[PDB]
Parts: structure tokens; C-alpha cells; sequence
RNA sequence: UUCAAAUGAGAACUUUGAAGACUGAAGUGGGGAAAGGUUCCACGUCAACAGCAGUUGGACGUGGGUUAGUCGAUCCUAAGAGAUGGGGAAGCUCCGUUUCAAAGGCCUGAUUUUAUGCAGGCCACCAUCGAAAGGGAAUCCGGUUAAGAUUCCGGAACCUGGAUAUGGAUUCUUCACGGUAACGUAACUGAAUGUGGAGACGUCGGCGCGAGCCCUGGGAGGAGUUAUCUUUUCUUCUUAACAGCUUAUCACCCCGGAAUUGGUUUAUCCGGAGAUGGGGUCUUAUGGCUGGAAGAGGCCAGCACCUUUGCUGGCUCCGGUGCGCUUGUGACGGCCCGUGAAAAUCCACAGGAAGGAAUAGUUUUCAUGCCAGGUCGUACUGAUAACCGCAGCAGGUCUCCAAGGUGAACAGCCUCUAGUUGAUAGAAUAAUGUAGAUAAGGGAAGUCGGCAAAAUAGAUCCGUAACUUCGGGAUAAGGAUUGGCUCUAAGGGUCGGGUACGAUCAACUUAGAACUGGUACGGACAAGGGGAAUCUGACUGUCUAAUUAAAACAUAGCAUUGCGAUGGUCAGAAAGUGAUGUUGACGCAAU
RNA sequence: AUGGUGAACUAUGCCUGAAUAGGGUGAAGCCAGAGGAAACUCUGGUGGAGGCUCGUAGCGGUUCUGACGUGCAAAUCGAUC
């Protein structure tokens, strides 16, 4: 047969992403000493719009503590974020909406975003238009902190790492219908080219697991082991279930 | 009814080969070959253009006095008048009120 | 072109010296055997490829 | 030119010698642009004179 | 006058995408092309610029929001748990 | 060098 | 390239060193309907510049050119 | 296409002239990009080539010809490419481009064996390549050649780099004064470091302003027509870069304190976070006056000569109009799950290191003055003959300027400027053809099938169904009018009033009425056939270049699936390797 | 099978630029006016939206199964679209 266009994407020919308009990796504060001892002031400067982001970005200036300079931090923004507002960022630093405390220092129900998995990651988990990390309970023995992710998965990780109090700004994007080819086009021309998508059921068997035939049809189950190599690997991988979801999910 | 040329070998309606139709002396017209237009200097806080500056491109500032890129304010040619007054009273008014969170905690620790 | 490299100039001007006839004298040499000019390009009938 | 003077008393303007529509011969927005700068210079006139004053200037411009 | 019963906005899409769609896209159409009450100056100047981000024309200053409203209700609800945390933990 | 289309009739010939 | 409009910078000008050359332009104009009259200009030829005095005194003109030195080499036209 | 003449051995084809035509400014014009490469131009010349000819030529032979501090490359970065360190690989070499590297150079000096070490201090980016359409230091007019020109001549400017003196400014209150302010000026110290701006930015819409063009009145000149008429038809009446004074929407300052709410745009926004109003500040896009600069260039007249050839005079003025065309620009508005480059480079600011005067000093962002500006490109074509298609091929091939009339219109049709008048000709006019047309009566009976053709067509007025996602259907269907001439009515701008009008100027839009004519009149050009229903795909969109444009593909929408980063999907021979990922479940991947 | 050359056609993505008459319909928002045993609607304008529409340049390539089919052309020509 042919190389399959899954197979084609790893490359990074033409599948990789378009960032040239991306102001830039929105990326936490380093954690130097300041964050683990105290807080910082840092002020935002302007709230921006990022090609290829729903959530918008914070232009949050902070002073670098050891040279006279002005290092520039690029966050996300959480909804209620605005200009001329004082972000604080450490470990006492007070509970206010975009600020940067540890998850240590907050309490049970709190709502972060941007959220480090581990200590100077710099931000991951809750980093899309409108999800938010909640704090279940603490471990203050082997100091560690349960959440519950967007997904519903419960994590228990450190309480030395951070994130910032608040909702990603940018809900409700996708309550809105596109309506129009055009606008995914858009869509999709400011991330990577992953659109338009044609089936492989109306491909040739060259070119697709499910292609051929004098109808269109899969023929063989499009439920695929985790075990099947690349190639193979053209639907529902490693699907513990399938069909419509009758029902609560059973978690 | 005379009709013009581009007088350069680019023959792209760019932004750098814009042109304008002049008559000459000679009595015919000629394309002339104008330079982009130049945009004003804006303040940093505010982002609004800043009177009293000249208009230029940014190598044409070298050619002219301190006076056409500079008014007699403290931040002439940086920050607007208005940006400044905000400032000043700024830088006043919170280094009084630090010295009254000084005496404040100062009279505090010492009553008890 | 117009706006051109200076090596394409030259192998142009080398083609251009070369672009002749023979001397008619070369014919008159003993044990002579050029009778014409057979590597004799023009600019319609065979292109350079430079 | 003689063409353009006997168009001008008002000849070779009826309805066979319209191929394009009115709003393409003039349109309509040029029209109201015209009236309304009309009625505005007239209202801002009368007030500078103060044959006119400005409470009712108000609800002439708004009418 | 009135031009239309009720397409609204969505009349520019005429009778194309269907009913149902255009529904939904008048209902956050409405929405992110009006304005706002500024929380700051007190004026009804709030306008969007990009999604999630809401602009006042005057006091221009700049806030993160909804991509077609200035506040959703799950982040008001937020600022309000977080109000009651902070002001519950030290007093 | 050539492959002239019109040779090729499939009508009739089946 | 330049107006002058005060004959004592022109003088001062005429013997600038740098100067060598200057020329004495004759023009005819109309002030009004009533009037054509003689009109002059005075040019004096700077390294980098030229310098141009406009006169409609021909009594004042006459004056100003034997005012001139005699190392400066002048063209009347 | 035609006639004549000249040339020539010889002329349907060369040259000139005369005439008739075409391209018709979305050109057969004038210039360029790529490509070509001397095809440019002259002289000589016709064996081959120019599918006939040939005295001609992009042919043949011999020669000439491309002049730059300012146009460009050069420089900067883009997507990206790619050494080094290191790591893989038997290896050719692969990965990766700031990485697990001890990765470098900049100011002031300090000495006066002396040349440059030590004295300090500063600084951390971490090669390089990558755009003749991006960014970018600066030049314009006139003239000139067989052939070159923003490049040469003449004149008039500007930028950079570096030298440097004078004048001015400033200082004994050492590093300026004025203004309530916005801010202003000829200048009027300012190191390290740091901030900020410019560079630097979508698209559409309309409104305003300008430029050139178009149109047009008067006048100064020239040509044309002139049986008759025509204060007439055509044409010239121009003013560069640069410099100085002035000139603006926006924005800003001061006085002052707003409801009886006012100001205000075509567009509805603004105001106790201080409106309107009165007075001022600013950007100088842009325009005006002046210089440049009339001496140039254009139109003319007169006197001259084998001649090189001129010489001499005049005039080159004053206005007006606009939904006008093109273009530039400004202030605004709409759109977005799309918010529409970067870097070189330049400037300003903060700061206050260091250095500085009084019998004399510091300052060269003020004026003037001195020197230099290298390398390569630069001709011509740019296409029914200079490129690619085997070629002098009806094919293909990026872009700029863009007159008048008709008319909605860079539609079609005619014309001016400019350019061609090329494509083998002659004689006859049979069939059959190709292209184009017409047809009594009928009217799809033709045919697989109304294929093809006809019919319809513009604008104005009237009228307009089923159905419907209420948005549409819809120009539904279907009807009437349209010329020319003479009139009428309405619709405007600017000036005019102690503390109701008048004068004047200038537009094409609509509507109506008489009259008229072989009842014609969107008179050529141009320009929809419609209706009732069904299958089918929702739509727009896309593909089988060269037999299938479709019901196929895509699409929005729907649903499912996997993954919480020590991860999912995918890549790689391997790798201290990679894409997703400048990512993080409103996400990515798979259906 | 081994080792090499090709994205000057074409496919797709990215960067940087350029290009695209005149008309029709007439969406939001806005103005005025009328109406309202209270409530909010109706009319006339403005405005100038839309992967709307007629239709140029342009891009394509439906039909004539037209011309040509030892062509002008190893895919063109003309009308119609
Ligand atoms: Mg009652
Ligand atoms: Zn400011
Ligand atoms: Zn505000």
C-alpha cells in the first residue's frame, strides 16, 4: 500500500504549525526565590489576542530582583484580568484572582488555571479557553494536593506547584456554530494544516485501511488495538466502548 | 492624455514604489517616486501621538536639531503632558502615603 | 536579464568574441583540413544553457 | 457640445435614453447627502444670526 | 421600521445553514456586537475587540472576558467563591 | 514518441 | 536655493572667501496694469548654496552693484 | 488594400509621398520583471533562411555601443537552510542551531625605556546564509547620441563618513531663556545602564481633502474650413527635486461651569472623568507666495545663407466647475473561534559618571566652510518574430500609465495621441463544405432527447402565487411606456441686517404637458425564455491537466474514540534525535 | 535489484508581495412620526451587511458531442457557458 495521512503527519513537513503571529510560549514565572519565600508585584500591561488561542494572553511586566531590568512575563489571562491590575506571584501572596500562589496555599474549592504538574514547569493542566483546575483536599503529610482536571480526572500532585486563581478567559467559544467552511478554514490556517478531512471510506484501499470497495464501507470493525502498529491504526483506538452514550460514564 | 512610467526597473504597485504624476517644465508629465509617509511618535503610556515632534522617518531624526524631536517638558519626546501630571501626583501622593503606613506600624509595635 | 551577474556577462562576452567566422588564412596553411567554423552558435538556432 | 446644451434644456433624457437604473444615474444616498447638508448649513446659520436659538435648532436637526 | 420579524442579525446569512444555527449565532452575535457597562469610567462604552477580550473607548483599559459576553456566569460565580474564601480564611 | 487518442475504441470490440 | 531680503547679509555674504562667483538677472514684471517696471536679482554662488536678492528699486540696484567688490566675478544678463 | 515616383538587372511585398483602413488607452501604444544574450545601431550586402518573392530583415559579413556617492544589488531579517560544540553512524555522512562548551570585545585611559602591556570598569548576546516585489541614508530639471542616460554636459540639491577653523550661542547664579498652559526657539554639556517610539503593516464600505487628468469661459499667437453659415473647429499658453514664510482634520491647553439637556456626523456618538461657547498650542500629509526660474522649455514673427548655419525680437496671462476618472491620504464605521511579519537601523527619554569659566573658558545635534564616496549591473525584446513550446507555432507567460463620445459602465460601437497597414498573390464564382444569415403556411409532427437556432432581453410604472428555515421564492408569472422638438414645475451655493426680502453665481436629476412622424422610438451595439412537477446532493466551494464536473470529494452540524505529559498519535538506521507543541481536554490525535 | 537526479509542470503547506468595472437586493445599528384601561407595536427614512445576486477584467472549461483532427496546436479554435 501507501503511507496513510497519520503516518504522514509526524514528519512535520506540512502539518507543522503556524507561529509566526504568537507573541510567544505563555509561560509562568521562573520560580527563583522570591515565589517559594514571598511574593513579587509584577503589573499587566496589555491583554492581547493570540493566533491559533482562544483563551487571550496577559502581557504582565515583573522587575528581575537582580539587575536593573524588566523582565517581561507573557500569561494567559483569566477572565476578570485587566490593565493596569497588580498581579502577585509567590507563596504569600494573598488569594485574588490572577495571582500565582501555590496550591499549598490555598484552600479547598479554590478555582487555578495554568498549573504546574510539577515545580517549574511553567504551566500546564487548565491552560484552554474556559477550563479550570479545582482543588479537592490537601495531603500535608508528603506534601501533595488532589484536583480535579477539565477532564474529570482526579491528580494528586505537588503543593510547592503553582497556578494562577481564576477562570482562562475565552468561554463559551464554542457555543457559537462556525456555519461556514470559511470560518474553520480560518480556523485552522493560524494552527496547522489538519483540515480539510477526507474519509477514508472514500478513499482507495492504497491509501486507507476502510478505502475500496463497490460501496463505501469499513467492512472490518474500526475498533483498534493498542497493540496495532502504525498504519493500522485508522479509527477507534483501543475503544472500551463504542456507540452513544446512554448513560453517566460510570466514574 | 500623457501617459507615465515607472522611472526605476521595480514595475510592482509596492509600498516602496509609490508614485505621483508631476508636470515638468518641459511641459510633459513625469512620474515622481514618493517615499512612504512618515507616522508620528506616540507615548508609551497612553499610545496617542505627541505634539510638538516632528514627522519623519526614523533615519531623517539624525539630520535635524534636538528641538524638532524634543519639547522642554521632562519626558519631552517620550511621554505625553498628561502621562507626566499623572505620574508626578502618583510618585507624591503614595511616597506620602508610605510614610504614613511607616508611622503607622511604627506607633503600632510601640503601643504594644 | 538585465540586472545580471557578472560571471553570466563574462561567459556572454567569451561566447561573443567567439561568435565569428574563420580567418580565411587558416585555409591556406599546409596540411590543413578547417574548412569552416563547426562549433558556430547563434542566439536563434542553439541556446546556451548558462 | 451642442449635444451637452441641448441636454442641458432637457432634451434626450426620457425614459428611452435610460439604459442604467436611477440609484446608477444618481444615487439616492447622494441625494440625502446633498438635503441634509443643506437643511444643517441653514440651521447653523440662522442660529449664528439668532433667528433661531438652540432649543429648537435641537429638535430641527433631529426632524 | 422594522425590517424583520425575527432573523435580526442573522439576515445576512439569508436562507442559507438553516434555522436552528442561525438561532444560536443571533442569540452571541447580539451579544458580542453590543456594548457594555464599564466597571471603571461607568459608561456604557465596553466593546469587544477579539474574543475574551472587551475594550472601553473611554478610560481605555482592557479586560479579559467571554468570547461573547464580558462575564460568564461560572467565572462571576468564581469571584464570588473566592471572595467568600479569602474573606472567610482570615477572619 | 506518440500515443494518438482516437485508435483506442472499446465500442464494439468487447 | 536661498532668499536674501536685506542687503547688509548680502554684503557680508560677498565676502565670504568661499565666493567667487555671482550674477545680475534682468527681469520685466507687472506690479500692475498701470506699471511694467525692472525687476533684478542678485546671485551669488556658494560652495553649497545660492544665495538670491530680489530688487524692484533699479535706483537702489544701481547702487548695490557698485557696492559689490571687484574680486567677485559678475555675469549681467 | 490602392496609385505614382525613386532605387535597382529585376519590384504585389523595399523607401518616400498621396489615399483608404485597423488597434481604439482591459491598445497592434509607452515601460519593465523573469528568461534570452548583442537580437540594439551603422556600413556593406543577398549563396542559404524569412514554408511566394525580396533591392528588405531579429538573416550574412564587418564594426560601434551599456559611464551612477543618490536607481539597484551590496546590508536586515522572513518562512526556512546550515557549520561549530557535542551526540549517533562501519562509513559516504546524520541530528541539532543555543544546545549538558572555560564559546567573546567595547570605552575611557594609564605611560611618556614605548609601544601598547598593565591599571580599572563595561558587557553576554552566543557563526553564517536567506527577498534586484518585503525593511531600507540621500537627485531633480533641461539638453545631448546612429545607438547611452534619474549615470553623460549644464545648472541646481541632498546623504553618509571624516576632518576641521571662523562666526554665533552659552558661562562669574557655570552646563539657555520665554509662555498660566498646551508648548516655542538657530543653538543651549551629558558616560554606564534602563525604558519608550519609529521601522511596523489586514480587508471592505462610504464621507472629506489634495494631485494629475477630463470639461470649460475670456484673452494673446499659429494652422483649418469658408457656394452658404459658423465672435467658429484644432492647437501652445508649462514650471521639477530642494529651501524659506504660511497653511489642518485629529489631538491638546486656559477661562468657564451645562436639564428647558445641548453639540454633532452621510453614517450617533460626545459631555460634571468638565460639553457647547470664547481664546490659543501642535503634527506640515497637503496646498499657496517666494527662491530654484526663465536665462530653460513651448508657440510665433521677421531678417538672413552653397555653407559650419543661425541672428534678432515678441508672447508664454487670467479664471471657473464637479456623486466626473485614476490615484494618494485623513478621520470614522463594519467583519472575524481569522484581529491581519520580523530584524537591521534611527531617535527621544530617565539617570547623573566625568569633565568643565573670568583677564578667561568650555560647547561643533546652530550657520558657513574643507575632503572622499569604492565593486558589479545598466544596450534591446518582453512577445501573432527577440522567453518556453523541435520553428518566424492562432498556444502559454508577472506587472505599471490609460484621452473624447454614446452609455450604468477600463461592456460593446466610432474617433484623437502613439503604432501597424504584417499574415503567398492573381482570375473566375461549379458542386460539396466551413463560418454567417433569411424564409409562405404549419409549429417539435423532427430526434434517444427541442441537440441547434429562434424567441425573451435595458430602463420607468403597475402587478406578482404555491411553498417557506419568514431570510426568500421574485426580474416570479404577467402587462403597459420609451424618439425628436418646444415648453412648464421642483430640487442649490455665496454675500448682504440698530444693540419678511434683495443681489449674485452655477449645476444635472426627476416629473408633467402640448406639437410632430408612413404608430416609428433600449431603432445600430447591447441585452433573462418562462411555468407546473419529480429523482438527487442542503448551500458557496473541489477533482479525474489531455474523453467522465457529477448524484462523487469537501463543508458547517452531529456523534464516537484515545490521551492528564514518565502521556496519546506519528516520524527516524541511530541519536544527549524529532512533528503535534510558541501545545495542554472549549486542546491535540483518530474515525 | 543497486546506487543516484529531479517540485522550472503539477499537488499541498508556509514567508513575502500584487490583482479584482458597473449594477440589484437592501441585514444590524440609528432618526423622526403615529398608536397604546397600563403593556410595545406600526409607518417612513437612514445605513450599507452577505463564503447573496446580475455581470466585466480574471480564473475555469458545460454544450455544440461545432471547427481542426498528416492541426495554428503531441489538447488549440469559435460561439455557448
Ligand atoms: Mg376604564
Ligand atoms: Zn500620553
Ligand atoms: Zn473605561
Amino acid at each position: 500500500g501507501r503511507v496513510i495521512r497519520n503516518q504522514r503527519k509526524g514528519a512535520g513537513s506540512i502539518f507543522t504549525s503556524h507561529t509566526r503571529l504568537r507573541q510567544g510560549a505563555a509561560k509562568l514565572r521562573t520560580l527563583d526565590y522570591a515565589e517559594r519565600h514571598g511574593y513579587i508585584r509584577g503589573i499587566v500591561k496589555q491583554i492581547v489576542h493570540d493566533s491559533g488561542r482562544g483563551a487571550p494572553l496577559a502581557k504582565v511586566v515583573f522587575r528581575d530582583p537582580y539587575k536593573y531590568r524588566l523582565r517581561e512575563e507573557i500569561f494567559i489571562a483569566n477572565e476578570g484580568v485587566h490593565t493596569g491590575q497588580f498581579i502577585y506571584a509567590g507563596k504569600k501572596a494573598s488569594l485574588n484572582v490572577g495571582n500565582v500562589l501555590p496550591l499549598g496555599s490555598v484552600p479547598e474549592g479554590t478555582i487555578v488555571s495554568n498549573v504546574e504538574e510539577k515545580p517549574g514547569d511553567r504551566g500546564a493542566l487548565a491552560r484552554a479557553s474556559g477550563n479550570y483546575v479545582i482543588i479537592i483536599g490537601h495531603n500535608p503529610d508528603e506534601n501533595k494536593t488532589r484536583v480535579r482536571l477539565p477532564s474529570g480526572a482526579k491528580k494528586v500532585i505537588s503543593s510547592d506547584a503553582r497556578g494562577v486563581i481564576g477562570v482562562i478567559a475565552g468561554g463559551g467559544r464554542v457555543d457559537k456554530p462556525l456555519l461556514k467552511a470559511g470560518r474553520a478554514f480560518h480556523k485552522y490556517r493560524l494552527k496547522r494544516n489538519s483540515w480539510p478531512k477526507t474519509r477514508g471510506v472514500a478513499m482507495n484501499p492504497v491509501d486507507h485501511p476502510h478505502g475500496g470497495g463497490n460501496h463505501q464501507h469499513i467492512g472490518k470493525a474500526s475498533t483498534i488495538s493498542r497493540g496495532a502498529v502504525s498504519g493500522q491504526k485508522a479509527g477507534l483506538i483501543a475503544a472500551r466502548r463504542t456507540g452513544l452514550l446512554r448513560g453517566s460514564q460510570k466514574t | 492624455a500623457q501617459r507615465v512610467t515607472f522611472r526605476r526597473r521595480n514595475p510592482y504597485n509596492t509600498r516602496s514604489n509609490k508614485i505621483k504624476v508631476v508636470k515638468t517644465p518641459g511641459g510633459i508629465l513625469r512620474a515622481q517616486h514618493v517615499k512612504k509617509l512618515a507616522t508620528r511618535p506616540k507615548c508609551g503610556d497612553c499610545g496617542s501621538a505627541l505634539q510638538g515632534i516632528s514627522t519623519l522617518r526614523p533615519r531623517q531624526y539624525a539630520t535635524v536639531s534636538k528641538t524638532h524631536k524634543t519639547v522642554s517638558r521632562a519626558y519631552g519626546g517620550s511621554r505625553c503632558a498628561n502621562c507626566v501630571k499623572e505620574r508626578i501626583i502618583r510618585a507624591f501622593l503614595i511616597e506620602e502615603q508610605k510614610i504614613v503606613k511607616k508611622v503607622v506600624k511604627e506607633q503600632t509595635e510601640a503601643a504594644k | 536579464a538585465a540586472q545580471k551577474s557578472f560571471r553570466i556577462k563574462q561567459k556572454m562576452a567569451k561566447a561573443k568574441k567567439q561568435n565569428r567566422p574563420l580567418p580565411q588564412w587558416i585555409r591556406l596553411r599546409t596540411n590543413n583540413t578547417i574548412r569552416y567554423n563547426a562549433k558556430r552558435r547563434n542566439w536563434r538556432r542553439t541556446k546556451m544553457n548558462i | 457640445r451642442a449635444h451637452a446644451q441641448s441636454k442641458r434644456e432637457g432634451r434626450h433624457s426620457g425614459y428611452g435614453k435610460r439604459k442604467g437604473t436611477r440609484e446608477a444615474r444618481l444615487p439616492s444616498q447622494v441625494v440625502w447627502i446633498r438635503r441634509l447638508r443643506v437643511l444643517r448649513r441653514l440651521l447653523a446659520k440662522y442660529r449664528d444670526a439668532g433667528k433661531i436659538d438652540k432649543h429648537l435648532y435641537h429638535v430641527l436637526y433631529k426632524e | 421600521a422594522k425590517r424583520t420579524k425575527k432573523v435580526g442579525i442573522t439576515g445576512k446569512y439569508g436562507v442559507r445553514y438553516g434555522s436552528s444555527l442561525r438561532r444560536q449565532v443571533k442569540k452571541l452575535e447580539i451579544q458580542q456586537h453590543a456594548r457594555y457597562d464599564c466597571s471603571f469610567c461607568g459608561k456604557k462604552t465596553v466593546k469587544r475587540g477579539a474574543a475574551g477580550i472587551w475594550t472601553c473607548s473611554c478610560c481605555k483599559k482592557t479586560v479579559a472576558g467571554g468570547a461573547y459576553t464580558v462575564s460568564t456566569a461560572a467565572a462571576a460565580t468564581v469571584r464570588s467563591t473566592i471572595r467568600r474564601l479569602r474573606e472567610m480564611v482570615e477572619a | 514518441f506518440y500515443e494518438d487518442y482516437l485508435i483506442f475504441d472499446c465500442r464494439a470490440k468487447r | 536655493a536661498r532668499e536674501i531680503t536685506d542687503i547688509k547679509q548680502f554684503l557680508e555674504l560677498t565676502r565670504r572667501a568661499d565666493v567667487k562667483t555671482a550674477t545680475v538677472k534682468i527681469n520685466k514684471k507687472l506690479n500692475k496694469a498701470g506699471k511694467p517696471f525692472r525687476q533684478t536679482k542678485f546671485k551669488v554662488r556658494g560652495s553649497s548654496s545660492l544665495y538670491t536678492l530680489v530688487i524692484n528699486d533699479a535706483g537702489k540696484a544701481k547702487k548695490l552693484i557698485q557696492s559689490l567688490p571687484p574680486t567677485l566675478k559678475v555675469n549681467r544678463l
